[PDB]
């Protein structure tokens, strides 16, 4: 999702024009950080997620 | 704007900034309280302050509790809201009115932070989404 | 949130037995109304083999009675014959005639002003409080004698069986205004009978039409009372099924929330204990 | 059986074997997918594979989530079911068709693993129990 934002932010900031940024399941970013954060040595937050959600 | 201060620790800002933003705004409003004037502090989404404090305390390896909130999350909101006082005449007689905003999930006031700040504050303006869509707006239950 | 579902379960659990109680109450009422309707069906036979059945007459003034229910738990009774007294009152008026709307029942005056309010004149209620007798039926017959139409219209759900409620029309012709006028078929079809009465044929016909309207009105509000009890017995059987299926959904949702509550509280205890050890 | 491979990890076998048997079966059918042939695979009760992986995760002292499942129990099934593909003309043209089986509890199609595999697979064949108990078999909703 950050790569998609960087490709969009070059158009917004440098090129200076309207863009459309469609993201399919931005939930998967949060869920992937929840899968990563289980192993990074952290106490888990509410229903099982990362503390830095 | 000529009467309003706008303290904004936003979502990209770090969790200690969203933790210490209502204390910042309350200390700014305490200037008008302590000088005889009147203030109106509005802590918008005190629940998001509690979420930022939960992150900041879970990463400090402090043991979590109910909804993974720490023990002192009652004290977090109580020691902030009790700074909204109507001072006596020997201290200028100034005042401070606090308006904490709490977001609940499907009308559940039996949640942790919701029960804390309900028991802390004086009143409650309880708004419903089933009266909001019946045309009754402001949606005051 | 978790306290809403467990209290709502008890709400639907008492509703599902309240409506079953009212269902068996309706069945026990139908069981004694079944002998009264069979005692009172037979008196409409001699008048209809004497006066016929003349619905589509050239009446200049007409009076319609819709015999509806008082209580409001019938389930497709008072609104069915509301549509029948709509479509039948489409049919009689074909020459710009006057038609007076009468209805019997609290659910009839609240369902017949929606379509015909300026044509509404009379509403009768509180009729089945204790029982039905010829006194009150004759009295509301006199209140239709306060009008003077050329014919009368009756609408009521005839208790054929406990499942079929045929909305029967009964048309009652005013005697010397229309009844002998409709019987002049190669002479007059009524003149085969020899009048034994104290006065002329018009006056015995007047007394006869008053008695005929009174007895068909008594039969109408007994047939409709028994089909009311039958329809409430049927509609509080379909409603018990709905409040049993909603309770079957709510118990499953409560058990899902119960298991999720124990898993959530357990995970919170485990995370808090493993933060220390 | 002339065309079928049977990869059996029963209830007595240890939970890493039941965790691994969909991947062994999918490797054995990716053989046929990669060389231009066509494969069908039936992961019978992926719900029991997720139960086996929940056992492996909680015995590794990993933090659980919804229904005490690990956070990567979606990745467990999506890593497996993404290998069922229709390959291009440059890659042989072979295909692999997967039939995951998921057991719900009381028609609860909105459980965690059920909604996980629903958002992975292309279709859905929902078999109702009440059509089944009325003689209508296959009980297709």
């Amino acid at each position: 999702a950050l790569t998609g934002l960087t490709v969009a932010e070059y158009f917004r900031d440098i090129e200076g024009q309207d863009v459309l940024l469609f993201v399919d399941n931005i939930f998967r970013f949060t869920q992937a950080n929840s899968e990563v954060s289980a192993l990074l040595g952290r106490i888990p937050s509410a229903v099982g997620y990362q503390p830095t959600l | 704007m000529r009467y309003t201060i706008m303290v904004s620790a936003t979502a990209s800002d770090a969790a200690p900034l969203q933790f210490l933003a209502p204390y910042s705004g309350c200390a700014m409003a305490e200037y008008f309280r302590d000088t005889g004037k009147h203030g109106l502090i509005i802590y918008d989404d005190l629940s998001k302050q509690s979420v930022a404090y939960r992150q900041m305390s879970l990463l400090l390896r402090r043991p979590p509790g109910r909804e993974a909130f720490p023990g002192d999350v009652f004290y977090l909101h109580s020691r902030l809201l009790e700074r909204a006082a109507k001072l006596s005449k020997e201290l200028g007689g100034g005042s401070l009115t606090a308006f904490p905003v709490i977001e609940t999930q499907a009308g559940d006031v039996s949640a942790y932070i919701a029960t804390n700040v309900i028991s802390i504050t004086d009143g409650q303006i309880f708004l419903e989404t089933e009266l909001f869509y019946k045309g009754i707006r402001p949606a005051l239950n | 949130s978790n306290q809403a579902v467990k209290q709502r379960i008890r709400a639907i659990k008492n509703i599902g037995k309240i409506t079953k109680a009212m269902k068996m109450v309706a069945a026990s009422k139908m069981k004694n109304a079944q002998i009264a309707v069979e005692q009172s069906r037979g008196l409409v036979d001699p008048f209809v083999r004497l006066f016929g059945d003349f619905p589509a007459v050239n009446s200049n003034k007409s009076v319609v009675v819709a015999v509806t229910s008082d209580k409001g738990l019938c389930g497709g009774l008072n609104s069915n014959i509301t549509k029948y007294t709509r479509a039948t009152l489409a049919t009689t008026e074909s020459e710009g005639k006057d038609v007076v709307v009468v209805s019997i029942g609290d659910k009839g005056r609240s369902q017949l002003t929606r379509i015909e309010s300026q044509r509404y004149q009379l509403a009768i209620a509180d009729t089945y409080k204790v029982r039905v007798t010829f006194g009150q039926a004759s009295l509301i017959v006199e209140e239709l004698i306060k009008h003077n139409p050329q014919s009368y219209q009756i609408l009521f759900n005839k208790f054929r069986s406990a499942i079929s409620f045929k909305p029967t029309v009964a048309t009652i012709l005013s005697p010397d205004l229309l009844e002998k006028q409709l019987e002049d078929v190669t002479g007059n079809s009524l003149d085969a009978y020899d009048i034994e009465a104290s006065h002329e044929r018009s006056d015995v016909l007047r007394d006869l039409t008053e008695f005929h309207l009174g007895v068909t009105l008594y039969n109408a509000m007994l047939e409709n009372n028994c089909s009311e009890h039958a329809s409430r017995m049927s509609a509080m059987e379909n409603s018990t099924k709905s409040a049993g299926e909603m309770l079957g959904k709510l118990t499953l949702d409560y058990n899902r929330k119960r298991q999720a509550t124990i898993t959530t509280e357990l995970i919170e205890i485990i995370a808090g204990a493993s933060a220390l050890m």
